[PDB]
């Protein structure tokens, strides 16, 4: 049977290299083709490239090239891919696939479990910006890393509070929002939303108004 | 260089038909969480273990994937792929719960950000089933790519899905444009909300 087993999960900083194994088995390891797909967090699937693991020829990606580095070891049958200069938006799961045979080269019928790379950087302190009316809210922006606690009035309404999943920008911080639908009541009601990030040890309340 | 429809869905037993606009044409079946697996393979032919429900063509510049007889487990993420190029990928739902229209809330940037030389539209999404839109900012009528964060579908407390998109703009060029719009699509239903400085 054919098998392809990866390296456990990294987590990596700014600048630096990660190198991912991919053990081969059950199969002629030279006679077939290996490439490298990475794919980010709710994105879609990037060619790297690909290697020879008879002649050990390697044919990256244009964007990749001179970034990323492929290998092979014959004697225990296990394909290598290092990426140096890693940055917040290299964060992706990266699989190792096999091509079908000589002369198909492209329809990989078999795919490794994936390696998930975490590339880690700057923590910061959230920034929160009211969001006026109907509908109000608070923006936390800016912020690394996961997760933030957003309540009201210290907890005091819970019916209507909607907290969005945050977004990973290209920075690499993440932004999340929470609204809450009033009767709109506006001028009688204050509204103050209440964020905690523990990591950082930032705790600012901001009181939205029209 | 390939590019996919962002939302496909039916009902159990129905078909749905995916276009691949850009030599052969492949197609992949990726389950959330797993990895991709081959389900078509040359234009039309079929690796072993894939049902012959699925079935694809190819006429002109444009491959179809083609799925009869759908099942809850062919709720997944669906690729093109020509060689090396891979396409944008088609969310398929087999519509398990009634169908929900998206709820739209978009806000202007706070009086607050502006004085930090910053501003961020924040377009809200809820409430919407299947879980797959197709947010395009319009600033005067003209798309922009830049500046563009937009979340994947979320599973909400009632079985619907959420999801939250962001347009990080200057305060120079917020007060230049007239307005700003956040449409999004759902299968054809496209719903406009537009917000205007001052």
């Amino acid at each position: 049977q054919v098998q392809l087993v990866q390296s456990g999960a990294e987590v990596k900083k700014p600048g630096a290299s990660v190198k991912v194994s991919c053990k081969a088995s059950g199969y002629t390891f030279t006679g077939h083709y290996m490439h490298w797909v990475r794919q980010a967090p709710g994105q879609g699937l990037e060619w790297m490239g690909w290697i020879n693991p008879y002649s050990s020829g390697t044919n990256y990606a244009q964007n990749f090239q001179g970034r990323v580095t492929m290998t092979r070891d014959t004697s225990i049958t296990t394909a290598y891919m290092e990426l140096s200069r890693l940055r917040s938006d290299d964060t992706a799961v990266y699989y190792c696939a096999r091509a079908p045979d000589y002369g198909d080269r492209w329809d990989f019928d078999y795919w490794g479990q994936g390696t998930l790379v975490t590339v880690f950087n700057q923590i910061k302190g959230p920034s929160v910006f009211p969001l006026a009316p109907a509908a109000l809210g608070c923006l936390v922006k800016d912020y690394f890393p996961e997760p933030v606690t957003v309540s009201w009035n210290s907890g005091a309404l819970t019916s209507g509070v909607h907290t969005f999943p945050a977004v990973l920008q290209s920075s690499g911080l993440y932004s999340l929002s929470s609204v809450v639908t009033v009767p709109s009541s506006l001028g009688t009601q204050t509204y103050i939303c209440n964020v905690n990030h523990k990591p950082s040890n930032t705790k600012v309340d901001k009181k939205v108004e029209p | 260089a390939l590019t996919q429809p962002p939302s496909a869905s039916g009902s159990p037993g129905q078909s749905v038909t995916i276009s691949c606009t850009g030599n052969y044409v492949s197609w992949y079946q990726q389950h959330p969480g797993k990895a991709p697996k081959v389900i078509i393979y040359e234009v039309s032919k079929r690796p072993s273990g894939v049902p012959d429900r699925f079935s694809g063509s190819k006429s002109g510049n444009t491959a179809s994937l083609t799925v009869s007889g759908l099942q809850a487990d062919d709720e997944a993420d669906y690729y093109c792929s020509s060689y090396e190029v891979f396409g944008t990928g088609t969310k398929v739902t087999v519509l398990g719960q009634p169908k929900a229209a998206p709820s739209v809330t978009l806000f202007p940037p706070s009086s607050e950000e502006l004085q930090a030389n910053k501003a961020t539209l924040v377009c809200l999404i809820s409430d919407f089933y299947p879980g797959a839109v197709t947010v395009a900012w319009k600033a005067d009528s003209s798309p922009v790519k830049a500046g563009v964060e937009t979340t994947t579908p979320s599973k909400q407390s009632n079985n619907k899905y959420a999801a939250s998109s962001y347009l990080s703009l200057t305060p120079e060029q917020w007060k230049s444009h007239r307005s700003y719009s956040c449409q999004v699509t759902h299968e054809g239903s496209t719903v406009e909300k537009t917000v205007a400085p001052t």
